[PDB]
DNA sequence: TCTGACGCGGC
DNA sequence: GCCGCGTCAGA
C-alpha cells in the first residue's frame, strides 16, 4: 500500500535507494530529514539513520541489506541477473565496492582539509580510474545482459564525485562507453537541477 | 430433538446460529453463568465461553485434540472482545491491553 | 451443478491428482435432498420452464 | 483409517458404532439445564444411559 | 464521597509512613444498590450493567 | 429567528431568502460590471511582455504534438487553449510570433499596441484568462516558496534572531552569508543549499524580468480586480439562491435528501452564472436552470444507489421503465417484451435482459421481518469463506499421511526429488533444471526418477489408503 | 510474561488515528455493479484493507507459493491471509474539524464545564447562530462573549482588527487550545479558598476535579474536537450477497458513504471559492452527518432508510439488551 | 566445487557443516598443510588476500562467509536456511550480520598468538555479556519463523551459527554466565544434533 | 406507566 | 435561598 522513504541530502546510499524506487516505478512519499523537527527526527531512530524508508508495520535502518530487501519486496523487473552465476558474481562485486570505498569519499570529504591534500588525492584517484579503464568494455551497464542493481550503485558515486568537483568523462579513461548510457535511464537522471522548467520542477 | 455437534458460525460474530433453522444449537444464558459462578466451576465456565463459541483457533485445536485423543487446552482470547475493542477503537476513545509494573 | 474457478489446489492435493491422474472439477453439485430423520413419498411434482425461450 | 471413512460409516449407522458409543458414554457426565435458571440447583450433572 | 477501601489504604500509607499525619476522619453514608453498582471502581463492570 | 431549532434546512433558508428578487435591468447592470472587471484584468495581464513569449512557447509545444500526430491533408487540429476565437488560428499565431520577435528587437510602443489589439480580437472566456493569471502567478508563488524555505533553514540556525527581519530579507545579493560567517548560522552545507536556491531565484528573475517587486505589484492589481469581479458574482448569486430550492421540489424522493439536492443545485448555479453574457437580450434564469437541472440529475445518478451504477446505463433503464409504464396502461399487458423491443431506440435484445437484472437495491440486514419467530435477516447470514473445523481437520490428516508414505518408499533420492519437483515445505517449488543442478548430474534423469517414484506409489497398498481423500 | 494483566482507556490523538489507519479513503465506492470486486479507493477497497483471498492478489497475476510477502505493482492489494481485513483499520480526512457528539451532549457535557458556559450558547456558536471572540485584543469585549451579527459588524467598524470572532467548530477548538490550566486552576481554587458553596460554590467543585484529572492524564483538551475520523473494517460491516440475487448492507456503510461525499462536496466548494452562506450550510450538514454516524437521534430526529426504521449507530450496537456487551459477550 | 579450508577456523568449519547438510561433492583443501603447497599458491593467484574459507568453482571464485553461504543457497535446492517470507529473510540477514561483526571478529582477533591479556579479557567479558541476548533473539526469531509455516522441514542457519559459536566458546575454555537450567539443556540438545557431530569429530 | 437522578429555568 | 417546570434512563 502506501510506502514513504526518509533520506539525507548528499548521501550516496539515499540516492541509490531513490534510483531503485524510480526503476521499480512504485509511487512513494520522499521527506527530507532536516525539515523534520530535531526531537521528532531523533524519535524515528535513536541511533539516527537518515536513509531508512517507512512502512506501516516494519522499518529498516540497515543500508547493507536495504537494497536487497527493496528488490525482494517488489516483484517488478528485478535489479539482479536471472542467471545464477551472474547473480553470484554481482554480489561479490557489490561487496568489493562496499568493503573499501571509505578512503575514496570519506577521507577526501573530511581528512583532506589542505587544498594540496585534495589535489594529491585527485591524482591517485585519476590513476586508479585509468587502471579500471582496462576492464569491462561494451557492457550495457556492467558484466550483465540487462540493467543491474550494481549499475545503480555506480550512479550514486558518479553524482557524489561530481558534487566533489571531480568530473571526468573523456579524462576519466576509457569508461566513457557506459557513463553516457547510464544517464539515459529515466530513474538515473534525477541527480540535480520557460514552461519546461516549471513543469519539470512541479 | 435439535441434535447439533458442529455448526456454521455467524459471519459478524463468528458465533453459532440458533433456533435449529440450519444446525441450531443452544445459546448459554447469562443467568446460567451466575449459577456456574455460584458452583465455583471456573474451568467449565472458561472453556465454554472461549473454545466452545467464538475461539476460532481453539475450536479447530479442540477438534483435532478430540480426534487425536491427546489432552491440550488453548484459550488465548475471545473474538467478541476483540470486535468490541475495534468498535470502541473507531470512536475517539482508545482501548488497548497493557502491562503494569506499578 | 454450479461451476467454480481459481481452485488454487495445495501442493499435496496436486501430488494426489498426479498420482491417481485425477482431474479437478470446475463445477460443484448442490442437489436438493430431504433433511435427515424425514421419510415420505412424492405424491405430486411441479416444474416451471423459462420465459421467451 | 481416515476421518472421511469414519464419517461415511457413521452416516450408515453401522451396528458396531452403537457399542463404541456405549463404551465412550459409560463414565461420561452431562449437564441438564432449564430455560429459567433462577438458582444454581436448576443446572445439575447426571450420567447418561 | 470516597471508597472505604481507598480511605483505609491511604490512612495506612500515612498511618506509619512518617508519623500520624491526621490520616483521615470519615462518616459512613447509605446509597441505593444500583447507585453502589454504578459507583464500582472497574469501568468495564459498570459499563456492562 | 435564533430559536435553537436543531434542523439546518430551516436555519439555511432563513439566511438565503433575506435577499430581495432582482429585476432584469439589475441583472444586466451586474453582468456589465462583471464584464468590465474581466476586461480590465485581461488588459493588465496582457501588458507584460514575457506572457506573449510563454504563449508562443505553448503554441510551439502544440506544434510539436501536431508533428507527432503526422508520424503516426490537414495540420493536426488542437484548439484547447483557444475556443471559438484551424488554418486561421495557425496563420494568426505565425503573424504573432514574427511581430513579437520584431517588438522585442526594436519597437517600444507601436508594436506592443498592435499585439494588444490582436489579442483583443482573439476571444477567450474563463479558462484561458485563468491560465494566463496562473502563468504570472505560478512564477511568483515558486519564488515565494524558495524564500520561505531559505528563511526556515537560516532563521532558526542563524541565532534565531527573528526580530532582525530586514537584514535577512535583503535577497539575491548572496553576500550576507560571508559576514554571517563571523556571526552565527555557520552551516556550510546550509550555506551551499541557500546559494543554490538564490541562484535559481536569479535565473527565474532573468527569465521573467527584474526584482520580485516588479511582479508583486502586478499580483496585487490582479487580486484587486479579481476581488471586484468576485463581489459582483456573489451579489448576482445570492439573489438566485432560491432557484435551486424551486428546481429541487420536483425531485424530493429520488433517494437523495433535500439538503444535498439543494447543494448540487447551488454548485450548478455558481458555474452557470459566470459563462452567461448580457450581450444577447434574454433572462438569465433559463441559462441557470439548464445547469442546475443537469447538476441535480448527475448528483442523483452518482449517489442514487449504495452500489455505483453508470449514468448512461441508468438513463436507458429510465427510458425502458417509461416505455413499460406507457405500454401497461395503453394495452394492459405488463411485459410484451417482444412488443417493447418492437418500438425502442435501444436497438438491442440482450441488453434489456441484462439491463433489468440489476433492478433490486441491497436489503438492510437489521431490517425486521414482523414477528417471523421474532428473528432478523442479519443474524441468518453465515460465513462461507472460512473452512469449518471438520473441513480443517481432514486436510491435516491427508498432509501428515503423505510425508509418512514418502519415508516408507525411496531411501532418500526419490523422496528428495518428489519434494523438490512438487515442492513440500519448499519455498520456490524448484523446476527440473534446478533439481538436476542440485545433484550436478541427471539433469534429464530427474524426470525419469520422478516417473519411477509415481509408478511405485501408484501401487494398491499405498494408493488405496490415499484414494479416500480424492 | 506475554500476558496483559491490565486494561486502560484513553482519548485518541489525530497522530494515533493516523498510525492505526493503514490507508486513506477519498471516494465512497463499495463494489463494481457489473462485477462484485473491491473499488480502487472504496471503503471495501482491497489495497488498504487487504486481499479477499488468502495469498492471492486481486488481479490474480501473483498466485504462487514462490511470492508470499511480495506486493503486486499492478494493484495495491498485498499478498496475505484474508483475516487481516477484519483487524485492518482506515481513516477519513476532514476539511473542517468536527466536535465530538458524546462530550458536547454528555449531560453533563464536558465541553460546557471546561468553558464554564451554558450548553445552549455553545450549541448556538456551533450552529453559526452567534459569534465568539477568540482573541480579546485591546478592546473591552470579553473573550467569553457572544456577539450578534449586527453587534459583530458594529464592533468591527469601531475597533476594526485586533479582535477575532470566529464561529462553528473551529472557533470552539481554538478557544479550547488557547487555555492555560495552571492559571485557571489557581484562580478557581482561590474562589474555592473563599468557600461560599451554599449555592454558587457547589457548582465550582466539579471544574477543579476535571482540570486536575486532565493535568494528570496529560491528554490535550482540544483533542475532544476530532480533526480526522477512523473507518471501521469492512468485515465488521459486510456487504456479502444473499439468495434472490440481493446483498445485505449494514447501516454504518450508508452513513460512511454519505459523510465521504459530503466532505468531498465541502472541499470542492472551498476550491471554487463559493458564497459563505453555502459553505456554512455544507459545514453544518457535515457536522450533522458525523453526529448521526456516531449516534443518530441524540440531539435530533434520527435519519431513517426506505423501510423508515431508524438507522443503527455504532454506540447503539455496544449498548442495550441486544447490545454487544450483554448480547454476545454473555 | 572445491572449498579451501584452514583448520582451527570458525568460518571454515561453519562452511563445511553447511556443505555436509547439502551432502554435495566438497573437495576440502587445507591451505596450512604442506602436502598441497602448489594448490595454496594457485589459491593465492586466484584470490588477492587468500581469504579462507574460499569456495572455488570453474565459472567463478567467491570470498567472504556471508557471500559464500548465499551462493551455496542459490546453487542447491536442498532444504533452505532462509525464511520463505522476505521481511523474515531481511531480519535473519541483519541478525547474522550483527552476530558476525560482534562475535566473529573478536574470535578472529583472539585467534592471533600476539594477543595482550587486557584485550583478551575485555573481549571474553563482552562475548559472555552479549551471548545471552543473542541466544534469546535467535530463539524468538526461530519461533516467529516457525509460526508462519508449520512442518516446513527447513533448518535455520542462524541456530547452527549460534551452536558453532557455543562450541568455540567451550574450546576456548571461556565461561558462559547463564543461571537458567532450561538454557543449558537447550544448548546441550543443539550440541547433541547428529548432523553437527560429523563435522566436530 | 414510573422514579429517581440529574437538571436547570423561573423569583 | 426556592417553588414549580424539564431531560436522561431503565422497565
Ligand atoms: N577471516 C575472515 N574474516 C571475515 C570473513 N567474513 C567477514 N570477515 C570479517 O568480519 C568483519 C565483518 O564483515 P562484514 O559484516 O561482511 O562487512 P561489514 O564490515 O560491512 O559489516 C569484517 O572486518 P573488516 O575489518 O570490516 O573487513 P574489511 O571489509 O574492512 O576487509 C571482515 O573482514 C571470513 O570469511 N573470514
Ligand atoms: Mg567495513
Ligand atoms: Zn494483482
Amino acid at each position: 500500500m502506501k510506502v514513504t522513504l526518509y533520506t539525507t541530502k548528499y548521501c550516496p546510499y539515499s540516492l541509490r535507494a531513490r534510483i531503485a524506487l524510480a526503476e521499480k516505478k512504485m509511487s512513494t512519499d520522499i521527506v527530507e530529514a532536516g525539515d523534520l523537527e530535531p526531537a521528532m527526527i531523533k524519535k524515528i531512530t535513536p541511533n539516527g539513520v537518515f536513509p531508512v524508508l517507512m512502512e506501516k508495520d516494519y522499518s529498516i535502518n540497515n543500508r547493507k541489506a536495504l537494497l536487497i530487501y527493496i528488490d525482494e519486496r517488489f516483484p517488478a523487473p528485478s535489479l539482479l541477473p536471472n542467471v545464477v552465476n551472474e547473480r553470484i558474481k554481482i554480489r561479490l562485486s557489490l561487496d568489493k565496492i562496499d568493503n573499501e570505498w571509505y578512503p575514496v569519499l570519506d577521507q577526501i570529504r573530511k581528512h583532506r582539509s589542505d587544498q594540496k591534500m585534495l589535489e594529491s588525492m585527485f591524482k591517485d584517484l585519476k590513476e586508479s580510474l585509468l587502471a579500471m579503464e582496462k576492464a569491462f568494455t561494451g557492457s550495457e551497464f556492467f558484466i550483465s545482459s540487462g540493467f543491474t542493481l550494481a549499475d545503480c550503485y555506480i550512479a550514486a558515486l558518479i553524482i557524489c564525485l561530481e558534487a566533489e568537483g571531480f568530473i571526468i568523462d573523456d579524462e576519466y579513461g576509457a569508461i566513457y562507453e557506459y557513463k553516457k548510457r547510464l544517464f539515459a535511464r529515466d530513474s538515473v537522471k534525477k541527480a540535480n537541477i520557460l514552461l519546461k522548467t516549471l513543469r519539470t520542477h512541479r | 430433538m435439535h441434535a447439533r455437534s458442529t455448526g456454521s458460525y455467524s459471519l459478524v460474530t463468528q458465533q453459532p446460529l440458533g433456533g435449529k433453522a440450519q444446525f441450531g444449537g443452544q445459546r448459554f444464558g447469562e443467568m446460567e453463568v451466575w449459577a456456574l459462578q455460584a458452583y465455583g466451576a471456573a474451568y467449565t465456565l472458561r472453556e465454554m465461553l472461549t473454545v466452545k463459541s467464538d475461539d476460532i483457533a481453539g475450536r479447530s485445536k479442540m477438534y483435532k485434540n478430540i480426534v487425536d485423543g491427546k489432552l491440550t487446552m488453548n484459550v488465548d482470547v475471545p473474538e467478541s472482545f476483540n470486535v468490541l475493542r475495534n468498535e470502541v477503537r473507531a470512536l475517539g476513545i482508545d482501548m488497548d491491553f497493557d502491562y503494569s509494573s506499578e | 451443478i454450479t461451476p467454480k474457478a481459481e481452485q488454487q489446489l495445495t501442493p499435496e492435493e496436486r501430488l494426489l491428482r498426479a498420482i491417481f491422474n485425477e482431474k479437478a472439477s470446475n463445477v460443484v453439485d448442490s442437489s436438493l435432498r430431504m433433511p435427515s430423520g424425514t421419510s415420505g413419498t412424492v405424491i405430486n411434482v411441479q416444474v416451471f420452464e423459462n420465459d421467451k425461450g | 483409517t481416515t476421518i472421511k471413512q469414519a464419517k461415511r460409516m457413521v452416516e450408515l449407522e453401522e451396528a458396531v458404532v452403537w457399542d463404541i458409543l456405549e463404551t465412550v458414554i459409560n463414565e461420561h457426565p452431562v449437564l441438564l439445564n432449564r430455560a429459567p435458571t433462577l438458582h444454581r440447583l436448576g443446572i445439575q450433572a447426571f450420567e447418561p444411559r | 464521597d470516597e471508597s472505604i477501601e481507598l480511605v483505609r489504604i491511604l490512612e495506612e500509607n500515612d498511618k506509619l509512613r512518617k508519623q500520624g499525619k491526621k490520616e483521615v476522619e470519615y462518616e459512613l453514608v447509605l446509597m441505593g444498590i444500583t447507585r453502589s453498582s454504578l459507583s464500582t471502581e472497574s469501568f468495564l463492570s459498570a459499563a456492562s450493567f | 429567528l435564533k430559536g435553537k431549532t436543531s434542523d439546518p434546512i430551516r436555519m439555511y433558508m432563513r439566511e438565503m431568502g433575506i435577499v430581495d428578487l432582482l429585476d432584469k435591468k439589475g441583472e444586466t447592470d451586474i453582468a456589465i460590471r462583471i464584464e468590465e472587471g474581466t476586461t480590465e484584468v485581461f488588459s493588465t495581464i496582457l501588458s507584460y511582455p514575457i506572457v506573449i513569449k510563454t504563449y508562443i512557447e505553448r503554441f510551439r509545444e502544440l506544434e510539436e504534438k501536431a508533428i507527432d500526430y503526422m508520424n503516426s491533408e490537414n495540420e493536426p487540429v488542437a484548439r484547447y487553449i483557444r475556443f471559438n476565437e484551424t488554418q486561421r488560428a495557425y496563420e494568426f499565431f505565425t503573424n504573432l510570433e514574427k511581430m513579437f520577435e520584431e517588438y522585442q528587437d526594436k519597437p517600444n510602443k507601436k508594436l506592443y499596441t498592435k499585439i494588444v489589439k490582436e489579442f483583443d480580437n482573439l476571444r477567450l472566456s474563463t479558462s484561458h484568462l485563468q491560465k494566463l493569471v496562473d502563468y504570472i502567478r505560478l512564477p511568483y508563488a515558486r519564488v515565494k516558496e524558495f524564500e520561505r524555505k531559505i528563511l526556515r533553514l537560516c532563521v532558526e540556525r542563524s541565532k534565531t534572531p527573528r526580530q532582525e527581519f530586514i537584514k535577512v530579507y535583503k535577497v539575491g545579493s548572496l553576500e550576507w552569508l560571508e559576514p554571517l560567517t563571523k556571526k552565527y548560522k555557520f552551516t556550510e552545507n546550509t550555506i551551499r543549499e541557500i546559494k543554490n536556491l538564490t541562484k535559481q531565484i536569479n535565473q527565474f528573475q532573468i527569465l521573467m524580468m527584474m526584482d520580485i517587486e516588479e511582479l508583486k505589484q502586478v499580483n496585487l492589481e490582479i487580486s484587486r480586480s479579481e476581488a471586484k469581479i468576485t463581489q459582483a458574482k456573489k451579489e448576482m448569486i445570492e439573489a438566485n439562491l432560491r432557484l435551486v430550492v424551486s428546481e429541487a421540489k420536483k425531485y424530493t424522493n429520488r433517494g437523495l435528501h433535500f439538503l444535498d439536492i439543494i447543494q448540487e443545485g447551488n454548485i450548478g448555479l455558481m458555474k452557470a452564472v459566470d459563462k452567461f453574457d448580457y450581450r444577447k437580450g434574454f433572462k438569465f434564469s433559463t441559462y441557470a436552470t439548464w445547469w442546475i437541472r443537469q447538476a441535480i440529475t448527475r448528483s442523483i445518478a452518482d449517489q442514487a444507489r449504495t452500489i455505483r451504477v453508470p449514468v448512461h446505463m441508468i438513463e436507458t433503464i429510465n427510458k425502458v421503465n417509461r416505455i413499460k409504464r406507457q405500454i401497461l396502461q395503453e394495452k394492459g399487458r405488463e411485459a410484451t417484451e417482444e412488443e417493447i423491443i418492437e418500438h425502442t431506440p435501444n436497438m438491442s435484445k440482450e441488453k434489456l435482459k441484462k439491463i433489468l437484472n440489476i433492478s433490486h437495491t441491497p436489503i438492510s440486514m437489521e431490517s425486521p421481518i414482523g414477528d417471523d419467530e421474532d428473528s432478523t435477516v442479519g443474524d441468518f447470514i453465515e460465513d462461507k469463506n472460512n473452512y469449518s473445523p471438520i473441513e480443517a481437520a481432514n486436510l491435516e490428516n491427508l498432509r501428515e499421511a503423505i510425508k509418512e508414505l514418502i519415508e516408507t518408499g525411496l531411501t532418500e533420492r526419490e523422496a528428495k526429488v518428489l519434494m523438490m519437483r512438487f515442492g513440500i515445505g519448499m519455498n520456490t517449488d524448484h523446476t527440473l533444471e534446478e533439481v538436476g543442478k542440485q545433484f550436478n548430474v541427471t539433469r534429464e534423469r530427474i524426470r525419469q526418477i520422478e516417473a519411477k517414484a509415481l509408478r511405485k506409489l501408484k501401487h494398491p497398498s499405498r494408493s488405496a489408503f490415499l484414494k479416500t481423500f480424492l | 510474561s506475554k500476558k496483559f494483566d491490565i486494561i486502560k482507556i484513553s482519548l485518541a490523538s489525530p497522530e494515533v488515528i493516523r498510525s492505526w489507519s493503514h490507508g486513506e479513503v477519498k471516494k465512497p465506492e463499495t463494489i463494481n455493479y457489473r462485477t462484485f470486486k473491491p473499488e480502487r479507493d472504496g471503503l471495501f477497497c482491497a489495497k488498504i484493507f487487504g486481499p479477499i483471498k488468502d495469498y492471492e492478489c486481486l488481479c490474480g497475476k501473483y498466485k504462487r507459493l514462490k511470492h508470499r510477502g511480495v506486493v503486486c505493482e499492478r494493484c495495491g492489494v498485498e499478498v496475505e491471509q484474508a483475516k487481516v481485513r477484519r483487524e485492518r483499520m482506515g481513516h477519513i480526512d476532514l476539511v473542517c474539524p468536527v466536535v465530538h457528539i458524546w462530550y458536547l451532549k454528555s449531560l453533563p457535557s464536558r465541553i460546557g464545564l471546561f468553558l464554564d458556559m451554558p450548553l445552549k450558547n455553545v450549541e448556538k456558536v456551533l450552529y453559526f447562530e452567534s459569534y465568539i471572540v477568540t482573541d480579546p485584543g485591546m478592546t473591552p469585549l470579553e473573550k467569553k462573549q457572544l456577539l450578534t451579527d449586527e453587534e459583530y459588524a458594529e464592533a468591527l467598524e469601531n475597533y476594526g482588527y485586533e479582535f477575532e470572532a470566529s464561529m462553528g467548530a473551529e472557533a470552539i477548538r481554538d478557544l479550547l487550545a488557547d487555555t492555560d490550566i495552571e492559571s485557571e486552576i489557581e484562580l478557581l481554587q482561590a474562589e474555592c479558598e473563599e468557600s461560599k458553596s451554599t449555592a454558587k460554590k457547589e457548582k465550582a467543585i466539579k471544574r477543579l476535579r476535571l482540570l486536575e484529572t486532565f493535568q494528570a492524564s496529560g491528554n490535550k483538551p482540544e483533542w475532544m474536537v476530532m480533526t480526522v475520523l477512523p473507518v471501521l473494517p469492512p468485515d465488521l460491516r459486510p456487504l456479502v450477497p444473499i439468495e434472490g440475487g440481493r446483498f445485505a448492507t449494514s447501516d454504518l456503510n450508508d452513513l460512511y458513504r454519505r459523510v465521504i461525499n459530503r466532505n468531498n462536496r465541502l472541499k470542492k466548494l472551498l476550491d471554487l471559492n463559493a458564497p459563505d452562506i453555502i459553505v456554512r450550510n455544507e459545514k453544518r450538514m457535515l457536522q450533522e452527518a458525523v453526529d448521526a454516524l456516531l449516534d443518530n437521534g441524540r440531539r435530533g430526529r434520527a435519519v431513517t432508510g426506505s423501510n423508515k426504521r431508524p438507522l443503527k449507530s455504532l454506540a447503539d450496537m455496544i449498548k442495550g439488551k441486544q447490545g454487544r456487551f450483554r448480547q454476545n459477550l454473555l | 566445487m572445491l572449498l579451501y579450508t584452514k583448520k582451527d577456523d570458525i568460518y571454515s568449519d561453519i562452511v563445511r557443516m553447511i556443505l555436509l547438510i547439502k551432502g554435495a561433492n566438497a573437495k576440502i583443501v587445507d591451505v596450512s598443510k604442506e602436502e598441497n603447497s602448489k594448490h595454496l599458491e594457485e589459491l593465492n593467484i586466484i584470490t588477492p588476500n587468500g581469504n579462507i574459507p574460499t569456495l572455488s568453482t570453474d565459472d567463478f571464485a567467491v570470498y567472504r562467509l556471508s557471500v559464500i553461504i548465499e551462493a551455496i543457497e542459490d546453487l542447491y535446492p536442498f532444504p533452505p536456511m532462509f525464511p520463505v517470507f522476505p521481511k523474515q529473510r531481511a531480519n535473519a540477514r541483519i541478525l547474522l550480520e550483527y552476530v558476525n561483526k560482534t562475535f566473529l571478529q573478536n574470535i578472529i582477533k583472539l585467534q592471533s598468538p600476539d594477543l595482550d591479556e587486557k584485550q583478551a579479557n575485555e573481549i571474553k567479558m563482552l562475548m559472555q555479556r552479549d551471548i545471552i541476548s543473542t541466544y534469546k533473539k535467535i530463539v524468538s526469531e526461530r519461533e516467529v519463523n516457525a509460526e508462519s509455516n508449520p512442518d516446513a522441514q527447513n533448518i535455520n542457519v542462524l541456530t547452527l551459527i549460534i551452536t558453532f559459536v557455543f562450541y568455540y566458546f567451550i574450546k576456548l575454555k571461556i565461561s558462559i554466565p547463564t543461571k537458567d537450567k532450561n538454557i543449558i539443556k537447550e544448548i546441550k540438545e543443539l550440541l547433541s544434533e547428529p548432523n553437527f557431530i560429523k563435522t566436530i569429530k
